């Protein structure tokens, strides 16, 4: 005889955003009119100090410096598949047989681990696209130095 | 010191494993174990044979 | 696998089956007895020191 002695299947390693120390650098909040949302900005109001003059020399008016700062937007998708087999199977019993059991189990499964996968790529995307935020917003060493 | 395993481990075969043996030259470990599992439909087997 | 942003195409599913196969090395060693071993082993001649 010949000998199958094992079938193996890979457990996989399930990463959540908040659970990264790459989420410090966020402050996430939900927004469930996101879709709706023009870009949003904020507001700052800033009045420089000044120092007294001597004589003769021109004085300091002072002045009021306004600014604003805007947000940026940047979806992320991922799709699954299901095939039609898996689908009739999923949907309908033809018989009690146990191979027609089988199947519809399998089927069951097929989407199970295809709705789990997509999960974990979700979390995952959120995860990438904020790196790449952050690396886009972010200037190299010599510039700050020089700053 | 370590601990180490005293004795070789005994590899076993099921009455199944004598039937398919004979029949089809062929051996599926835990045959009885598949079996429960494909049946009661639990998509994950404990461990290895 | 890892969503996509915008313009960039999105990753598939992929399924990846691979096996793996034993091998075989038996190995031997011979020990031998001379007839005389064999015969003074069994035969006790009228038993003297």
């Amino acid at each position: 005889f010949e000998a199958i002695f094992g079938t193996f299947c890979n457990r996989l390693e399930w990463v959540y955003f908040l659970t990264s120390g790459l989420a410090a650098a966020a402050h996430a909040i939900k927004f469930h009119d996101l879709n709706k949302l023009t870009t949003g900005k904020m507001l700052f109001h800033v009045q420089v100090p000044r120092v007294a003059s001597g004589a003769g020399l021109p004085t300091s008016r002072q002045t009021t410096i306004m600014v604003t700062k805007y947000s940026e937007k940047s979806p992320i998708t991922i799709p699954f598949e299901l095939s039609a087999a898996c689908l009739t199977y999923l949907r309908e019993t033809f018989e009690g047989t146990i191979l027609d059991k089988i199947l519809n189990v399998e089927a069951m499964h097929t989407v199970l681990r295809a709705l789990k996968n997509t999960a974990d790529a979700m979390e995952r995307g959120l995860i990438h696209s904020f790196l790449q935020t952050l690396l886009r917003k972010a200037p190299p060493y010599f510039v700050v130095q020089t700053l | 010191t370590v601990s180490a395993p005293a004795t070789y481990g005994n590899f076993v075969l099921s009455p199944e494993n004598a039937v398919t043996a004979i029949s089809y030259h062929s051996i599926l470990a835990d045959f009885n174990s598949y079996k429960a599992h494909l049946t009661s439909g639990q998509p994950h087997l404990p461990n290895d044979s």
